[PDB]
């Protein structure tokens, strides 16, 4: 009947559709399971606090930088300014 | 003969086919379906801890069938039957 | 302890063979990069044996001519009948192996087959990505006031075209200076090499942003870093700048530029001027477009801002004379789109200005979709109706502060549906529904289905 | 919902067992056709979109496919591998 | 010739200005209308910002071209 054509029709887009996008996620996921035995997901934090490493935020200003100009390490957080003063040449 | 209906779906093939696919697909997607099946399948994935395509297909057809909205499920069956009234005899 | 199909193993374990199974798909791969929607419909998406179109998946056979279906078992009888066990999906190109009952996802050489000639070559020269630099994935240090620059950076540190572009080594291969510390192409190269690869041979990965802060101080230090600016003024001014470097890389009527912003980001609107009378006429003129900006006043949804974009107006203070109805009038001008970027790039006008002269942030909620389609905002019709139009959301950037003072913040979306917030140094998971929640400021959508 | 009885004659009239046909038959053709994208309609991108823009279709499927190569350490597009290997590395 | 500039609002203003005249000139005529300062006003052509000193010839900007006005949102 026409109602079943219609509805063998439908059930042949979606199942088309269906298997498609399954296929992609399948491969998908095999090749990086395989690619990378050792594999974690990027960490997610319900707290907001973690980062994709599981990580919080670093402390500056305790990290520095080697600027390459001039042959001085400078603290990050105040690089700019020392860019402004060493790039005025 | 069931020759008839591959003969039909010819005659669908050379005239529309992509006008309801692609309305179908803009439905499927702008209503988070799309979306909902690739959470769906990560979280079988994670599940299961398999990529194996059979095993997890054969979880997530049928839910992923279930999960199409009515509007859209009878909006293109509603349009696919418009198509057919055209040319078919009874 | 994860296998591998011993059937393709067994295959490739012979030289000719193997070769043969590489040229089948590199060709059958080509023809699907090149045949039109009617063909494929009736030649690969046809079943051999029902003859009924889309019975499911069909399968073409990788060792005969035949295409068989899925519902009715059909090229499964194929691999029953003939003793062929391997398919390719005539929706993706995929290879499988019926006695697997899995899909061959996770072999390189099939992956890029059609690198397999040189293929040894390509494993002696190079390595895959490491885990850590797969996606690229690093935070960039706040330097000063640089919020206003990486936030824009992320969006386009995942760009396809734009990654496209810089691993396809076009700067590099053409590039006539060849300096980094001039050239911000070469610095963006070598960004991406820090990101997804291994400089030679803790402070990590900070090197390609620091040339590229250099070529910024160099041109416009106040754009530098140093001091709080313009996120949208930034995006304008550093693709100008990589349009000149385009430009610079040439050897060489051409009114349209053919960079990369420009065959990505350019539309062009038409405006067109009608008589209120006659309605009829009009007078069209079109002007090109890398960017939209919205007002949000009085609007809670991005739809809301874009009508109101695309919504007529009466100019109260253009001389007009109408040919056509012979009198003077207000004339009537709307936009409207008349050619679509590939990445539409959009900026909420969030602020106003005050009769004192001071300015005031508008942090009104505005609810932006997930996909947008454009149908409703294009100019001209066809023999009538315009078609579906539909973008998909893959960059936001966020501000927090006030007009004058703030924070920029980036949120980006990868593989897998995956949202991901770009905070300088922190990159952390994120869901989309909170995303969807966010202030917006700026966003980008990439083209994603056109009817 | 009724009852079908046959196929239109004029459609047979105008249009029209086991297929002997062969999919490598469309090499022919496929030799001399431009690159197409699925679902997005070429006429329709010929009039609302520039003739020469680029396009990616479905740019998030996976994550970015590239290699990096031992002796400079650069990522390289699959396509761009080979010359970076001729006279760029 | 008249030349349109589409404020924050999304308003319309309409100026009568030559191709020669310059950026400083068209932003005097925009601070005249809306009472805001130039070096408040950004003007937007093409996916440039018009830069002082330059015409509007120096952009190809012609009649009944229009700019886009906004402001600065400061972040750092
Ligand atoms: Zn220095
Ligand atoms: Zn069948
Ligand atoms: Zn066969
Ligand atoms: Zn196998
Ligand atoms: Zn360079
Ligand atoms: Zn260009
Ligand atoms: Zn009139
Ligand atoms: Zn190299």
């Amino acid at each position: 009947t026409i109602d079943s054509i219609s509805n063998g029709i439908l059930n042949n887009l979606l199942t088309t559709l269906i298997q498609d996008i399954v296929a992609r996620e399948t491969t998908q996921q095999q090749l990086l399971k395989t690619r990378y035995p050792d594999l974690r997901s990027y960490y997610f934090d319900p707290n907001g606090s973690l980062d994709i490493n599981g990580l919080q935020k670093q402390q500056e200003s305790s990290q520095y930088i080697h600027c390459e100009n001039c042959g001085r390490d400078v603290s990050a957080n105040r690089l700019a300014a020392h860019l402004q003063r060493c790039l005025s040449r | 003969t069931a020759q008839l209906k591959s003969q039909i779906q010819q005659y669908l093939v050379e005239s529309n086919y992509e006008l309801i696919s692609n309305e179908l697909k803009a439905r499927l997607l702008q209503e988070g379906w799309v979306d909902k099946v690739k959470d769906l399948t990560k979280s079988e994935m994670n599940i299961n801890e398999s990529t194996n395509f059979t095993q997890i297909l054969s979880t997530v057809e049928p839910k992923a069938l279930e999960m199409v909205s009515d509007s859209t499920r009878e909006t293109v069956l509603k349009q696919i039957r418009e198509f057919l009234e055209e040319i078919v005899d009874t | 302890a994860m296998s591998i199909c011993p059937h393709i193993q067994q295959v490739f374990q012979n030289e000719k063979s193997k070769d043969g199974v590489l040229k089948t798909c590199n060709a059958a791969r080509y023809i699907l990069n090149h045949s039109v929607p009617k063909e494929k419909f009736l030649n690969t998406m046809k079943c051999g044996t029902c003859h009924e179109i889309n019975s499911g998946a069909t399968f073409m056979c990788l060792q005969c001519g035949f295409c068989g279906c899925w519902n009715h078992s059909h090229f499964l009888s194929h691999s029953k009948q003939i003793g062929h066990i391997f398919g390719i999906n005539s929706n993706n190109g995929l290879l499988f192996c019926f006695k697997c009952e899995d899909y061959i996802g996770n072999i390189d050489l099939i992956n890029d087959a059609i690198l397999a000639k040189y293929w040894d070559d390509v494993c002696t020269k190079t390595m895959v990505p490491s885990m850590e630099r797969r996606d690229g994935l690093s935070g960039l240090i706040n330097m000063g006031s640089t919020a206003f620059m990486s936030s824009i950076l992320q969006c386009l540190i995942h760009n396809p075209y734009f990654i496209r572009h810089s691993m396809s080594q076009i700067h590099s291969n053409n590039c006539k200076v060849r300096s980094p510390d001039k050239c911000f192409s070469c610095a963006l190269d070598k960004i991406v090499h820090e990101l997804y690869g291994a400089l030679n041979t803790s402070t990590n990965r900070q090197t390609g942003f620091i040339y590229l802060l250099t070529c910024a101080w160099k041109i416009n230090q106040n754009l530098a870093g140093y001091s709080q600016q313009d996120a949208h003024e930034f995006w304008q001014f550093i693709i100008n700048q990589i349009h000149q470097s385009y430009v610079l890389d040439l050897p060489n009527n051409n009114k349209q530029c053919e960079c990369i912003v420009h065959t990505v980001f350019e539309g062009s609107l038409e405006s067109s001027i009608v008589c209120p009378g006659c309605q009829n006429n009009s007078k069209t003129t079109i002007d090109p477009f890398l960017d939209l900006s919205l007002d949000i006043k009085d609007k809670k949804k991005l739809y809301e801002c874009l009508d109101s974009f695309h919504k007529k107006e009466q100019l109260k203070d253009f001389n007009y004379h109408c040919g056509e109805c012979n009198s003077t009038q207000d004339a009537i001008k709307q936009l409207g789109i008349h050619k679509l970027p590939s990445v539409l790039v959009l900026q909420l006008k969030r602020f106003e200005h005050l009769l004192n002269g001071s300015n005031r942030k508008l942090d009104d909620f505005i609810e932006f979709p997930t996909y947008l389609n454009m149908k409703n905002y294009c100019s001209t019709k066809e023999k009538g109706k315009v078609p579906d139009i539909i973008y998909e959301l893959i960059g936001i950037v966020s501000h927090k502060g006030t007009v004058n003072e703030g924070h920029y913040i980036a949120f980006c979306k990868i593989s897998g549906g995956q949202w991901f917030k770009f905070n300088d140094s922190m990159v952390s998971s994120i869901s989309q529904e909170e995303v969807l929640k966010e202030q917006a400021y700026l966003l980008f959508y990439t083209i994603r289905q056109v009817n | 919902d009724a009852e079908i009885k046959g196929i239109k004659p004029k459609v047979i009239e105008e249009y029209s067992g086991p297929s002997n046909d062969s999919w490598k038959s469309l090499m022919s053709s496929a030799k001399d056709t431009p690159l197409q994208y699925d679902h997005m309609n070429r006429e329709s991108l010929k009039k609302y979109f520039n003739p020469n823009a680029q396009l990616i279709e479905d740019p998030l499927d996976k994550p970015i496919q590239y290699r990096v190569c031992e002796k400079c350490g650069k990522p390289l597009a699959l396509t761009a591998i080979v010359d970076h290997l001729e006279n760029h590395c | 010739m008249q030349i349109f500039v589409k404020t924050l609002t999304g308003k319309t203003i309409t100026l009568e200005v030559e191709p020669s005249d310059t950026i400083e000139n068209v932003k005097a005529k925009i601070q005249d209308k809306e009472g805001i300062p130039p070096d408040q006003q950004r003007l937007i052509f093409a996916g440039k910002q018009l830069e002082d000193g330059r015409t509007l010839s120096d952009y190809n900007i012609q009649k009944e071209s229009t700019l886009h006005l906004v402001l600065r949102l400061r972040g750092g």
